[PDB]
RNA sequence: AGUAGCUGGUUCACAUCGAAGUUUCCCUCAGGAUAGCUGGUGCUUGAAAAAGUAUUGUGCGGUAAAGCUUUAAAUGUGCAACUUGCCAAAGCAAGGUAUUAAGGCACCAAGUGGGCCUUCUUCGGUAAGCGGAGCAGGCGAUGCGGAAUGAACCGCUUAGGGAUAUGUGGCGUCAAAACUUAUGGGCUCACGAACAAUGGAUGACGCUCAAGCCCAAUUAGUGCCCAUUAUUCCUUUGGUAAGGGCGAGAAAGUGUAGCCCUUCCGAUGUAGAUGUGGCGUGGAGGUAAGGACGAAGCUGAUGGCGUGAGCCUCAGAUGGACCAGCCUCUAGUGCAGAUCU
RNA sequence: CCAAAACCAGCCUCUACUGAGCAAGAACGAGGUCAUGGUUUUGGCGGAAAUGGGGUGCCCCCACCCGUCUUGAAACACGGACCAAG
């Protein structure tokens, strides 16, 4: 259950376009966001640090792990309840076939088989 | 071997801790009873009686940290009145009569009653342990605290923060000074002085009642 | 209400020293809202008065003092009070009440009101209670007669809270709130 | 909400690591570090902080300074009582000056090979702190020493010089350059 | 704009009303041994000697005995520090410390409320 | 501009350090010359005696 | 690419602390240097030389008041707790056998060196939202709650949240609360509710046995509401804090996805300082791996993870051939703002 | 998964003196509560349900354009149309 689940974004993104919505922390002695008026987009701080035993934890509950090849499911063969692999983006399907019938076969998780 | 000589101290600490509380619960009810003869006797004799000062008044900071001028601030931290409703119990010497002359805007106090001494001790009470703020829970964690066969009882702390004590300094300074709660009810205003119609300043055993109210 | 001010007498002397070894005791009657203030008048006048002060002196009762009775009666307070606007007027107005607690309370609201005159600008100097005849003053002389009646004329009566109502019908005592 | 002026201020600044990246310092600490925790000796504590501290503030030792203040020590031991171990948190460098030294039984850090030489050759051991912690697990007969610091030339030009007290030396890579007439100098002595 | 050696001195030097004159005998019969402590009170009487003014007042330990002067170190605050001043001083300007006399005293030495039965009672009020 | 303002404040940041310990610089050096020389006199015959004391114990210490 | 003590700009996050507008000096006054303030690094050891406070003892003072230029406050302020000279001489001298609180020292270095307001005290000025000082506190650099509104007033000062309770301020509506409470007192008929000209301001309405004023109150002669505050709980982060421990885990560990657990205290912040198994970019030495079963790039109500910079996955009905990870090295490395190109 | 109830713990709330009063002390009893801890129970839902996220709208509420030099910026002070590359 997460301190805050809205990302802190950049104050003023939304007028312009070119601006990413990644946080950049506010200057200028008159930026009513870091002047933190109470109307004002908020600024991330330690505070909003997850808790500590459920952080990292995919609603799955496992922590992702990233995998590459058939290989790497058995750095998840005695730890397949706490983590799960995920397979790269950029494995090919033809790869892929071969970790997920395996991935399988160990009792590992995956997250995108 | 060990493990259970830890048990014949802890049995041995209550078997104190009664014999101590039992006296502490004696030398109450007889003060107090020889305290009404005399003056009970004056009235019989036409005669007042003078009652003996407090000796220990339960100074509590009652104002908020913010525009506190040096000489206020430094004697505020002397008292470990640090934050706001803050408490501590601080014995009436003229020195220190004139330590809280100096800053009773800052806060309200008075006599505790014995009362307001238990309430503290037991439900605010917290022990300076290796710099830690620790809850009250053990006689164990007192005596560990107060390496003095003195004090003991959690009825050892109560009775030195109250009868004036002769560790009356080697008790009070080894609590974190009390965190109490805003009074339930609230104050009346934390400008004026208590006879003003305000809060600040002594207000004598008034103060077991706005006391009782924070607890 | 109860009154507002409660009635102590506070005794005290200026603590015994070689300069006065047997120093004059002193009673003072008050009326405070509570002892602490009652305490707190007595040595004002310690000082304004004995020239001892509250550091060199030691009460030596705070007690409050019991009521008369209860019967409706007629005080005379006398009370003098302080302002830029008068310095010090000696007044004393007269009261109806059951107390000299409640006379004297009367006479704090009654003083306010008719001089912006706070609790510590006044200070009682007596409360007899007094006969009939001796109030000169023709006000609350009117409620002297034995045979007095009058009219509660005009009422505004409020419900019980209980029973209080936003809507009523009109001609009707039932609720819509 | 709380008064806290003159908290910050009593902060303390300490090493709680070392920033060496030697391997074997950190084998070392990871030895003291244990040996300080699971020890009531305060000599483990030393060694273990000290074993924490720069290279500047573990200034080494000369064997000569050893040699000195060993026997300097060790000279009214009531007779029977073998010599103190002389560790030290540092380096230990040779002295020319001193010849001849005693069979001294010096643990540190490291050793000049002048000094392990020399160290041998009056028959002493040159041992470590591994088996210092294995003949002194505790600081037993220890004698904890450091090197000088004070005759290191660069606090020779702490302060000012131009400021009356002060004997600082000024920074020149010319040695003539502010030199001065007798007459034109600061005052040397001044009284604090 | 114009600050010399005694700026603002013509109240702090003055001798007190009926009490002019140069210091007596008494005066001239003390005797500083160092590590006394002392008062460095400036008698304007004497004017060989005479303490800034700041020093007017202090009390310091003498460190020095010179034949007509006494030496004492009196502790100036001069910001976040107190400097640990030397000045030197006619020893008329110097009048002996008490401030350890309580102190000395000491270990000279080391070598409630009840009924009070008073009848007179006047009524206390206005 | 010439204000004092928030100098005892800032001067107070790290307090008024107080003054040094007697026992500390306690240089004479200026100190009238007569006594100050006659103390070295004195001073390094404490010297010559607190070594000579020293030859002392050890010798007592060859026993 | 003249120089610019001037103007403008100077690009990731987070955490840790955090100012100064004053001193001396300067052809100095829009700038330096200097010291202070601040950071970092330590060092040193642990009621060391602790104290913006009293008490007690001992000095100091000449302002208010007084007085007719003299007595004298309060607030203050200091302080304390054998050998070798002198003597006439061996005796003197000198050196030797209350509360609270971790103390001191060093190094390097920044910013700053326009301050402003207010409190009280003043000085100058006819007066000022005026010039100048003293004191302290503030704003600057800081919100939050309140005074309708307000840089500095009031209260309170600040990690992310919940309960509780408050502070200043309120409780007729606006507006939480007296569903317009009092089983309180007076006063009031027309206004009334801290710091001459666009029509219009107790904030608005409206209020008048008040919804005004003075006073007191709290269910009544038998209270309630609202804080970034307090307390408590959960979580985070920091501690160069305190301990314990060494179905899957149990690492001797600064720092990570922290070796684990326990407890405690802290958390704001401009300039600035510092940290970061912090983010991210082009390249290199390594390692490991991926790719025509589709690399990079790009698109994205693709979700997921991380406080965050960001990473990852999904999907392209995108692309067409390169390339992410990890440790080390490197830099032409991060952009809304320069009348920027 | 949504609920609801219970239990335990925690937690919280709700005589004495005096001359009818207080400056006054507990007790019994009961309530509240998981955004407190541990104990399940019982029901509801189950190509869909469910929790979470995302999107769009609304509602109530809060909320002065940013950068800037400045004691002071929302300023009737300066710079600011958009985006990309730099
Ligand atoms: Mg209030
Ligand atoms: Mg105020
Ligand atoms: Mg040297
Ligand atoms: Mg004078
Ligand atoms: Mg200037
Ligand atoms: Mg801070
Ligand atoms: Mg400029
Ligand atoms: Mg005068
Ligand atoms: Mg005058
Ligand atoms: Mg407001
Ligand atoms: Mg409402
Ligand atoms: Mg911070
Ligand atoms: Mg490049
Ligand atoms: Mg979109
Ligand atoms: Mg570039
Ligand atoms: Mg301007």
């Amino acid at each position: 259950v997460k301190k805050r689940t809205k990302r802190f974004t950049r104050h003023k993104c939304e007028l312009f376009p070119q601006l990413s919505s990644s946080w950049r922390k506010p200057r200028g002695e008159d930026s009513p966001v870091r002047r933190r008026y109470k109307g004002q987009k908020a600024m991330p701080n330690k505070g909003y640090g997850s808790d500590r035993k459920t952080k990292y934890i995919t609603p799955s509950g496992f922590k992702n792990f990233p995998i590459h090849n058939v290989q790497d499911l058995y750095m998840l063969l005695m730890q397949n309840r706490k983590y799960a692999g995920v397979i790269s983006h950029t494995v090919g399907a033809k790869s892929r076939k071969a970790i997920v019938r395996k991935a399988h076969e160990l009792d590992v998780r995956l997250i995108n088989g | 071997k060990a493990i259970a000589a830890n048990k014949a101290a802890r049995v041995a600490l209550k078997k104190a801790a009664y014999a101590r509380g039992l006296r502490y619960s004696r030398e109450y009810r007889s003060a107090e009873k020889k305290l009404v003869h005399l003056r009970r006797q004056a009235k019989s004799c036409g005669n007042y009686y003078l009652e003996a000062k407090p000796k220990v008044a339960v100074v509590t900071r009652i104002r908020g940290i913010a525009k506190v001028a040096p000489k206020q601030r430094k004697i505020l931290q002397l008292l470990r009145l640090r934050q706001i409703f803050n408490t501590v119990f601080v014995r009436l010497n003229k020195p220190m009569e004139n330590m809280l002359r100096a800053v009773e805007p800052y806060i309200a106090y008075g006599y505790p009653s014995l009362r307001t001494v238990r309430m503290m001790v037991y439900k605010r009470g917290h022990l300076k342990i290796n710099g830690q703020r620790v809850k009250i829970v053990n006689n164990q964690m007192i005596e560990s605290k107060y390496n003095n066969e003195n004090i003991v009882c959690a009825e050892d702390i109560v009775n030195q923060i109250y009868t004036g004590g002769k560790h009356f300094r080697e008790v009070t300074n080894g609590l974190w000074p009390f965190k109490l709660s805003p009074p339930a009810g609230g104050m009346r205003q934390k400008r004026r002085h208590f006879v003003e119609g305000g809060d600040y300043g002594n207000r004598d055993a008034l103060i077991n009642r706005f006391l009782a109210r924070m607890i | 209400v109860k009154p507002h001010l409660r009635h102590y007498c506070v005794v005290g002397r200026e603590t015994p020293s070689e300069k006065n070894p047997a120093p004059t005791v002193y009673k003072f009657e008050v009326f405070a809202p509570n002892f602490v203030v009652a305490k707190s008048r007595f040595w004002r006048m310690m000082r304004e008065k004995n020239k001892v002060k509250s550091t060199h002196g030691d009460v030596l009762s705070c007690k409050v003092v019991k009521d008369r009775k209860l019967a409706a009666r007629n005080y005379s307070v006398d009370i003098a009070y302080y302002s830029q606007r008068c310095g010090y007027t000696h007044m004393v107005k007269e009261f109806r009440d059951v107390s000299k607690a409640g006379a004297v309370s009367q006479a704090y609201h009654d003083l306010a009101s008719r001089h912006r005159a706070r609790y510590h600008n006044i200070e009682v100097l007596g409360v007899k209670s007094i006969p009939n005849h001796q109030v000169k003053r023709l006000s609350i002389s009117e409620y002297h007669a034995s045979n007095l009646s009058f009219p509660l004329l005009h009422r505004r009566v409020k419900a019980p809270r209980k029973d209080r109502v936003v809507f009523v019908k009109k001609n009707t005592k039932r609720a819509v709130v | 909400g709380v008064d806290l002026t003159g908290v910050q201020k009593k902060k303390r600044v300490v090493r709680h690591h070392t920033y060496s990246t030697n391997p074997y310092i950190k084998l070392l600490i990871k030895l003291y570090k244990f040996l300080a925790q699971r020890t009531n000796s305060a000599f483990n504590k030393l060694v273990h902080q000290r074993l924490l501290k720069s290279r500047s503030n573990r200034a080494p030792i000369s064997l000569s300074r050893i040699a000195v203040c060993m026997k300097r020590k060790s000279v009214w031991l009531e007779k029977g009582k073998k010599a103190p171990i002389a560790v030290i948190v540092g380096d230990v460098l040779d002295d020319v000056r001193m010849a001849r030294i005693p069979a001294l039984r010096v643990c540190a850090l490291r050793f000049s090979k002048s000094a392990r030489e020399r160290i041998t050759g009056a028959g002493g051991e040159c041992l470590t702190f591994d088996q210092l912690a294995m003949v002194a697990p505790t600081g037993k007969n220890t004698f904890l020493l450091r090197g000088r610091k004070s005759g290191r030339e660069s606090v020779k030009h702490f302060g000012a010089a131009g400021v009356p007290g002060s004997h600082a030396k000024p920074f020149t890579s010319n040695r003539g350059k502010e030199r001065q007439r007798s007459s034109a100098r600061r005052r040397a002595f001044r009284h604090k | 704009h114009s600050h010399g050696y005694k700026c603002g001195t013509r109240h702090l030097f003055a001798k007190k009303f009926r009490k002019h004159g140069v210091p007596s005998v008494s005066t001239i019969l003390t005797n500083f041994k160092v590590g006394d402590y002392v008062d460095v009170v400036a008698d304007s009487a004497v004017r060989a000697g005479m303490p800034h003014k700041y020093y007017h007042g202090r009390t310091g330990i003498v460190w020095n005995v010179t034949p007509r002067g006494v030496g004492v170190i009196v502790n100036k605050p001069v910001r976040n520090r107190t400097v640990r001043k030397r000045i030197c001083v006619r020893f008329e300007h110097v009048r002996k410390s008490r401030c350890q006399e309580a102190f000395k005293q000491k270990q000279k030495d080391f070598l409630n409320g009840g009924i009070v039965r008073a009848k007179r009672v006047e009524v206390l009020a206005r | 501009n010439h204000t004092n303002h928030n100098q005892s404040r800032k001067n107070h940041r790290n307090g008024i350090k107080r003054a040094l310990p007697m026992y500390l610089h306690n240089s004479k050096r200026g100190s009238w010359l007569p006594a100050l020389i006659n103390a070295r006199r004195v001073r390094k015959n404490n010297q010559k005696a607190a070594v000579k004391a020293r030859r002392e114990r050890l010798a007592a210490h060859k026993a």
